[PDB]
């Protein structure tokens, strides 16, 4: 067996390789206190990590250590490591190869200091970083296709065609549901309801987690919320207080089909996608277009495949069938894929192993990764 | 590839098929020991006849069993002196693998360029219908393997004439 | 390495050090090297005096083609009395060596470079008769063909470079052809030298390469050779020719030209070594798909979770 | 047999050592790493080896080491190393000249058929001879090759960058039953060095910044729980060393309680293996008690230390003294039961000249010899029998 | 040393083919009457055209013995010869009618001719191995295997 | 059983002699990977050729080994006979002899390489090199007649008479199919469609094979296109999006009537088969007008008999009858010439066996071949 460790932004998805889904899922936080800690004794801790900080969270300033997919706070990754490995799974790490990910297009430095850590903190004895939007198309049953993934700091599209990736036409963008989350509090605030700190930051995004979806006709809905009663609905706070919402449940999601909601200019997740598939060769597109693949948290909202597929066959010529694939459990398919991959003969050769590490230096990931 | 040794595979086919009738079997001149008994060869009543499956005087199998173990034993295609040195070493490459490839020997019989021991233990925790698939495709593509070799090295003949010859 | 050097390396890195050090120790030193050849490096006399020496067994035929007059034309000074037991050899002084790094970088070069001067003689013995004859024949093209055939029969050099070897070469008015009288007597390096020398001269039959000398194969010999001892047709030698014009050791060219037509068959010799380096590497290629089609015979059953050093374990 | 000079190579976990029979000294000692990368095909062209191979891996090779705990492990990588230790360096022609290769006491049967059909049928090598590496060891003590300058009884105790073997000779003969071998050496405490400076997260710890602390600073002492505490008294033992970066600039490496708990490795091996817990010294006298009676004073008299790793500061005077220690307490219990005295044994430890490539000179001594020819595996045999021929251990006792 | 010297073969008399087979009742010289009778039916088939009739006299008896290899051999070169004169289309015909004591006569002869290729042409005996294989039943092989050795 | 394989610079035709057309048909075409395999367990492959080249080439570079009938890639070449025989046709090449195709004019080199592969690396029993342009005469069961062969990559006349060819009289030109492709690219991008690489070269292949035509008089029709769009076609690219087309449907095969289009300075197809029966003696000229043969892919757009006759008609003298015999299978004719040729009885003498080719070595096909 492997671990296979999906580090992602908001959440930590651990576990073993064959395993059917992962068995440690946990916010990727730490919490530290904040206030003046009276009571002598109490059981009391400097840091706290993953759920034990998000039930505590009412005294903590909570901050997650991984920002947009790149770890901007290694003293506190390591904690979410430790935690990972020695609470959350209750294995030693210095006995199975860790299988993690990351992110296209992010730094060199991210992935060698990532690599450095498992070998010389966690003395782990082989690892590998597998790209998470290649991850995610194992867990579909497919070797070509065109997966978004989006999570809690990134949205990123991987176009594959028989197994090769056709690495041009990968797309990046540096929005998820962390940007969901902070635009659900802007609009919010213009309710009544004020939320601001980085506890109140997660009632909000338990908000948006039951409350949102995403409209297959905004410019309509936004006319149907202003005109009737039933597309508000609401939830009770902690304090026992209730929230009510309309307009805004449709209003957050929309920022991934339209950016300019929160300052960015860009394509929508939509025409990223076709983006991307009219960079490929032009024999390809047609498998691209019958094989769109969801996966991460941020593509759970009801109705984004409707959407999806609605903004594609728009963008796409007439001519051609479009598919958005999106299971139900696309909640956790870059675990899922990491799962098969950690567990195929031909993988455990492609493991960077400790005495080749130890031999190479922290560059070897830059040599035999990608 | 197939259409040129079809008749010959089917024969084949058909005798290992009917050879593979494996039991398991102590032995009657050691106790306490199982032995492969085509292999030792010591106790007459419980071997089966030898018998040839041939298509040419360079193409043939020699199929040998008995009522634990079948030995099969194949010469292949070598037309020319490049195809003797390109079989004969990848038949030690295929040999020294026999490990991982369960029903191999670790060297031919005399005469013979490779050679398969299938032990009764082998139609017990194998399936027996895939071994007899697994002799054939490689008996079908060993020809194709080794003639693309030939490719190769004509290819790098090229290479090194090129590179060498424009450097004047 | 796609190609070979034209130095022994170990003389080159062995007088890089010694030239380079504040502080020589002594040293004793035979050391191979291609076609039979056999070097000697040794501190006979001092730490400080590195004598090497050279011993070939056809150096006796290059004397004859003019080797000694181009030995002291390259090492000069440092020409010593031949060591007993080797044709050749050089006294070089590290307390008397040259001022710069380049000077020193050129003079380790040069003393490496000892078995491409020693059998370059008759190359350059062919080079400057055939500008001789250049400037005859431009000042009589219908006297030209008469002063080719006779320098075709009275200036050709033969040398018996290794015992399974000729290199026979004459100059006339265009150009210096060059004959291997080429035989490998290993086995299985004449069943794959077939295919190496074949291929050989099909290339130099297509476009990407007609800059080159126009090479020429056969097994008999070409007609202007066929009396020269030990050539004989019959004893599965090839003849490979190839003819060098007045282009191909134009003076920018001479130098690397005769380092590098001396190394021809040197380089087919570790060719066909380096060939079996790479059919080896293909068949365990096609080996390792056999056992897809044996893996189909093996039942699925999962082999239980375990850790990195195959302990056993216990979770999921 | 042809005459020409048995071309002898020593090819090491750490470094393979080269030459030619009767020089003074290897014409290479290079490590055993080669670089690869990580329309005709020519990726198994592009590769280099030895010191010309560590200046590749900036541009983008990668490099791997064929031999591992003294066997080698990759042949398609070994089979590369050797044609370009052949055709580039030793720049030779195999059909001319024997070979002299080396390898461990414990290899297995599969390595020399390997071997054997490598040197056979790639290069087409004259013969071959595939020489117990620490049996040559014993053959680098002499003051010369002559006859009355041979000590033909000794225990030999090699330690190289990836194995550790003692192999007992007596009388010209290998005592096959009682070799010791244990695969931690050079390199297991190039790791444990590289593994302390990383716990202290010290600026740079790459695996040639551990290489060059072994043996510029770290030394075997008496005992390491008086060690520690002498670093605390004397606080002059924690040198600075300075390192420069694969990227060409400065660093500064303070070098701790590894100057003295590294070679500890080898006389407490439990700090680097849960398997090979039998600490050297007692190894050794394990291997000299196993060997038959008589010779036995002569084993303890001549302890030939061999390879780079028995190189340490201090490593003799540490064998000889735990040894002796060992000795005289199992001499002195046989002393109390009978109540006589008795004469004792001397234990020597021999350090000398040669001992950084024993195993070269070695075997360069021994190729010299006429009758060497006869012990090859000449490639007539090679024809008759296939590389079988390679494939029964000379040293041990076999059935059949 | 010892150890090579074999004792089995000269203190425990192991078991002989005809211990396990009975031993042929027809002396030699009344077999070799026997076949050189029946070869010249069979020659006579082919020159006439119904080389079928040919190979249904021709395998109403069968030779067996090691006595016997001069004539043995002589009945194989007719048996090939005859099954290199049916057309193709006849062997189905053919094989069907076959009873299976005669069946397990052809498919023991054709795994003779093809002990000896450089002698008989495999390629007409591998198109009836198909046919008669294909037609009577995998048994039909497993009866050869099982087969007399002398055969 | 003879083989033949018609080699073509295009297609390659593989097939048994006696057989009405052949066994089997595919692009002459090797492919290589162009990008990075990111799966594993996928079956990645070092070069596909042939049909699973063409089917797979959105992710791969296709070269071509044969240019202007002349093999200049010769291990892509080898490829292709492996291809060819263990593949396609699936028989050993050792088990039947095999009668191969040439076109004329060609190197010597060629045809002794071709001689010297088949005999030395496929190990054939015997072969013979025929010419392309003398089997079109055995298809259209002629003895007396001009061939006009046009490919991939050569287009040639030979003219024969009661058998006996005229060597001197043989017009070859290295214009055909793939120089019409490289053309079409070239305009296509005055209407706005780029196409670039080797996979939309063979999407400019098909166009031009679907659309394009002969014009019985291009100045007429030029005047026409330019007013109307009755001319115009529209073709579904493998994306979906529609190219639609104009006068360049025809301007394309009009370069085999103007090779100046393609800046090349040479006689067109009309002229060089008048300047070939021009050169034969004056008592044949009269029955080689009446027996014009065409032959090979190129001679397939429509109308260019009715083009062909016409030009020839304004050349040659007017009191005399020009007939051309295009038939309708003319696409295989060299293939289904060679399998007549192989099977005749009075041929089987012909071959040069693998026995008299190493008595004399490669150049024995000078001299029994023509
Ligand atoms: N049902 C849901 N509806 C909307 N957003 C969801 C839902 N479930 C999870 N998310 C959001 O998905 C993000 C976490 O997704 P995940 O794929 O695990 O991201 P990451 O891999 O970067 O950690 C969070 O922003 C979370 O609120
Ligand atoms: N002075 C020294 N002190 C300690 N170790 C040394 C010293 N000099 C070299 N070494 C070590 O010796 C080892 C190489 O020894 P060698 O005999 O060549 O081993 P091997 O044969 O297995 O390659 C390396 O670990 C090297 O760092
Ligand atoms: N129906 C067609 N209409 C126009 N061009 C065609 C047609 N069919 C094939 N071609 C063209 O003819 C060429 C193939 O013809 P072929 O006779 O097989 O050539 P070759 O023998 O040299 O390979 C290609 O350029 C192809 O695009
Ligand atoms: F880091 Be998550 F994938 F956005
Ligand atoms: F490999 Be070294 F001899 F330890
Ligand atoms: F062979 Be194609 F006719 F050029
Ligand atoms: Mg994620
Ligand atoms: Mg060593
Ligand atoms: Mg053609």
């Amino acid at each position: 067996t492997a671990l296979v460790c999906d580090n992602g932004s908001g959440l930590v998805k651990a576990g073993f390789a064959g395993d059917d889904a992962p068995r440690a899922v946990f916010p990727s936080i730490v919490g530290r206190p904040r206030h003046q800690g009276v009571m002598v004794g109490m059981g009391q801790k400097d840091s706290y990590v993953g759920d034990e900080a998000q039930s505590k969270r009412g005294i903590l300033t909570l901050k997650y250590p991984i920002e947009h997919g790149i770890i901007t706070n290694w003293d506190d990754m390591e904690k979410i490591w430790h935690h990972t490995f020695y609470n959350e799974l209750r294995v030693a790490p210095e006995e199975h190869p860790t299988l993690l990910t990351e992110a296209p297009l992010n730094p060199k430095a991210n992935r060698e200091k990532m690599t450095q850590i498992m070998f010389e903190t966690f003395n782990v004895p082989a690892m590998y970083v597998a790209i998470q939007a290649v991850l995610s198309l194992y867990a579909s049953g497919r070797t070509t296709g065109i997966v978004l993934d989006s999570g809690d700091g990134v949205t990123h599209n991987v176009p594959i065609y028989e197994g090769y990736a056709l690495p041009h036409a990968i797309m990046r963008l540096d929005l998820a549901g962390r940007d969901l989350t902070d635009y659900l509090m802007k609009i919010l605030t213009e309710r009544g309801y004020s939320f601001v700190t980085t506890a109140e930051r997660e009632i909000v995004r338990d908000i948006k987690e039951k409350l949102c979806y995403v409209a297959l006709d905004f410019e309509n809905e936004m006319a149907t919320a202003a005109s009737s009663s039933s597309l508000e609905k609401s939830y009770e706070l902690p304090d026992g207080q209730v929230i009510t919402i309309g307009n805004e449940r449709f209003r957050c999601p929309e920022t991934l089909f339209q950016p300019s909601f929160i300052g960015m200019e860009s394509a929508g997740i939509h025409e990223t996608t076709y983006n991307s598939i009219m960079k490929c060769d032009i024999d390809i597109r047609k498998d691209l277009y019958a094989n769109n693949v969801m996966s991460g948290g941020t593509t759970m909202y009801p109705g984004i495949a409707d959407r999806m597929q609605k903004e594609i066959t728009a963008l796409a010529p007439s001519t051609m069938k479009i598919k958005i694939i999106a299971p139900p459990e696309r909640k956790y398919s870059v675990w899922i894929g990491g799962s098969i991959l950690a567990s195929l003969s031909t993988f455990q050769q492609m493991w960077i192993t400790k005495q080749e590490y130890d031999e190479a230096g922290p560059s070897i990931v830059h040599r035999k990764c990608f | 590839m197939s259409n040129t040794l079809r008749p010959y595979l089917n024969a084949v086919r058909s005798t290992l098929t009917a050879s593979l009738a494996l039991e398991e079997f102590s032995s009657e001149i050691v106790e306490r020991q199982s032995q492969p008994e085509v292999e030792v060869g010591r106790s007459p009543e419980i071997l089966l006849k030898p018998l040839v499956v041939s298509r040419n005087e360079q193409e043939q199998c020699l199929i040998e069993s008995s009522v634990n173990s079948v030995r099969f034993s194949i010469r292949i295609k070598q037309v020319d002196e490049i195809e003797r040195i390109l079989v004969r070493k990848f038949m030690q490459f295929l040999m020294g693998r026999a490990e991982s490839f369960f029903i191999l020997r670790r060297k031919p019989v005399q005469g013979y360029d490779i050679s398969f021991l299938i032990t009764n233990y082998h139609t017990e925790e194998m399936l027996k219908h895939k071994l007899v698939d697994f002799i054939i495709e490689f008996m079908e593509e060993v020809d194709a393997e080794i003639s693309e070799m030939k490719l190769f090295l004509n290819g790098r003949a090229r290479l090194v004439a090129e590179t060498y010859l424009s450097c004047f | 390495m796609l190609s070979l050097d034209y130095n022994n390396i170990f003389i080159y890195e062995l007088l890089t050090e010694r030239f380079s050090s504040e502080n020589p120790s002594s040293i004793d030193q035979v050391v191979t090297d291609f076609d039979g050849v056999t070097f000697h490096i040794s501190t006979p006399e001092e730490k400080t005096k590195i004598l090497i020496s050279l011993s070939m067994k056809c150096y006796p035929e290059l004397v004859n083609y003019g080797t000694l007059d181009l030995l002291k034309q390259i090492y000069g000074a440092y020409v010593h009395e031949p060591e007993m037991g080797y044709n050749f050899s050089i006294l070089i002084d590290l307390q008397q060596l040259p001022a710069t790094d380049e000077e020193k970088e050129q003079l380790a070069m040069s003393i490496s470079m000892l078995k491409r001067n020693v059998l370059a003689a008759p190359f350059h013995r062919a080079f400057t008769k055939q500008a001789e004859l250049a400037d005859l024949a431009r000042k009589d093209p219908e006297n030209a063909p008469m002063l080719d055939k006779q320098a075709t029969s009275q200036e050709l050099m033969a040398i018996h470079y290794r015992d399974e070897e000729t290199i026979v070469l004459w100059p006339e008015h265009d150009r210096v052809t060059v004959v291997f009288s080429t035989k490998f007597r290993e086995e299985t390096d004449r069943i794959f030298g077939k295919v190496f020398l074949q291929e050989f001269v099909d290339a130099r039959r297509r476009p990407a390469i007609q800059t080159a000398p126009q090479v020429l194969f056969s097994y008999d010999p070409p007609l202007e050779i066929r009396d020269i001892q030990g050539i004989q047709k019959g004893d599965d030698f090839g003849f490979v020719t190839f003819v060098l014009f007045e282009r191909h050791f134009t003076p920018q060219n001479r130098e690397d030209c005769i380092s590098h037509i001396q190394v021809f068959r040197n380089t087919l010799h570790f060719h066909i070594k380096a060939s079996k380096a790479y059919m080896h590497q293909r068949m365990r290629k096609r080996v390792a798909d056999f056992q897809k089609v044996l893996n189909r015979a093996k039942p699925d059953v999962e082999l239980e979770r375990k850790t990195a050093t195959g302990r056993s374990f216990v979770r999921a | 047999a042809s005459f020409n000079v048995p071309i002898i190579m020593d090819n090491g976990t750490g470094y393979s050592k080269l030459g030619y029979a009767g020089n003074d000294a290897p014409s290479y000692v290079f490590p055993t790493v080669i670089a690869t990368r990580s329309k005709r095909a020519t990726e198994d062209l592009d590769f280099f080896i030895g010191n010309d191979a560590l200046k590749k891996a900036s541009a983008g090779y990668s490099l791997d080491y064929p031999i591992r705990h003294g066997q080698i492990e990759n042949w398609d990588h070994m089979e590369r190393f050797w044609q370009q230790s052949l055709f580039k360096y030793l720049r030779c022609e195999p059909e001319d000249h024997y070979f002299l290769l080396t390898e461990p006491p414990l290899n297995p049967p599969e390595n020399r058929e390997n071997t054997a059909e490598i040197m056979f049928e790639s290069f087409n090598c004259a013969g071959l001879y595939i020489a117990v590496q620490a049996v040559l060891a014993l053959a680098a003590s002499w003051t010369s090759s002559k006859v009355t300058d041979r000590s033909l009884t000794g225990t030999v105790v090699d330690s190289g960058d990836g194995v550790t073997h003692i192999i007992p000779v007596a009388e010209g003969y290998v005592i096959g039953s009682s070799i010791k071998t244990m695969p931690l050496a050079g390199r297991d405490v190039t790791y444990f060095v590289q593994s302390l400076l990383r716990d202290r997260n010290e600026p740079d710890s790459s695996l040639k910044t551990a290489e060059r602390i072994k043996e510029e600073c770290c030394y075997v002492c008496p005992d390491i729980v008086k060690e520690f505490s002498r670093f605390d008294r004397e606080p002059d033992r924690y040198l600075k060393y300075a390192s420069e970066s694969i990227t060409g600039h400065s660093t500064t490496i303070d070098v701790g309680f590894e100057r003295f708990l590294a070679p500890e490795i080898f006389f407490n091996p439990e700090i680097a293996s849960s398997d090979f817990l039998t600490p050297l010294p007692e190894l050794v006298d394990n291997v000299v008690q196993s060997s038959p009676i008589d010779v036995r004073k002569g084993l303890y008299k001549n302890i030939v230390l061999s390879g780079g790793s028995t190189l340490f500061k201090n490593f003799g005077n540490r064998l000889q003294r735990d040894l002796k220690r060992i000795v005289d307490e199992r001499i002195h219990r046989s002393e109390m039961l009978s109540g006589a005295k008795s004469g004792g044994v001397d234990v020597n430890v021999i350090s000398h000249k040669r001992q950084r490539n024993a195993v070269w000179f070695g075997g360069s001594l021994l190729a010299q010899t006429p009758e060497f020819g006869s012990y090859c595996h000449t490639k007539a045999d090679y024809e008759e029998y296939g590389a079988s021929i390679a494939r029964r251990y000379q040293i041990f006792g076999n059935s059949l | 040393t010892f150890r090579t010297l074999d004792v089995d073969s000269i203190t425990e008399p192991v078991l002989t083919e005809q211990d396990i087979f009975p031993i042929r009742n027809e002396t030699a010289e009344q077999v070799q009457a026997a076949v050189s009778q029946l070869i010249p039916q069979a020659r006579s088939a082919i020159q006439t055209g119904n080389a079928l009739q040919g190979l249904k006299t021709l395998l109403s008896y069968v030779p067996y013995g090691n006595d016997v290899q001069e004539v043995r051999t002589q009945y194989l070169n007719a048996f090939v010869d005859v099954l290199s004169n049916i057309r193709a289309a006849d062997i189905p015909a053919f094989v069907k009618e076959c009873s299976t004591e005669e069946i397990d006569n052809i498919v023991n002869f054709i795994y003779r001719g093809l002990a000896n290729p450089q002698a008989y042409n495999s390629s007409v005996l591998l198109n009836w191995h198909e046919k008669v294989v294909e037609i009577s039943g995998i048994g039909c092989i497993v009866r050869v295997l099982n087969s007399r050795p002398d055969l």
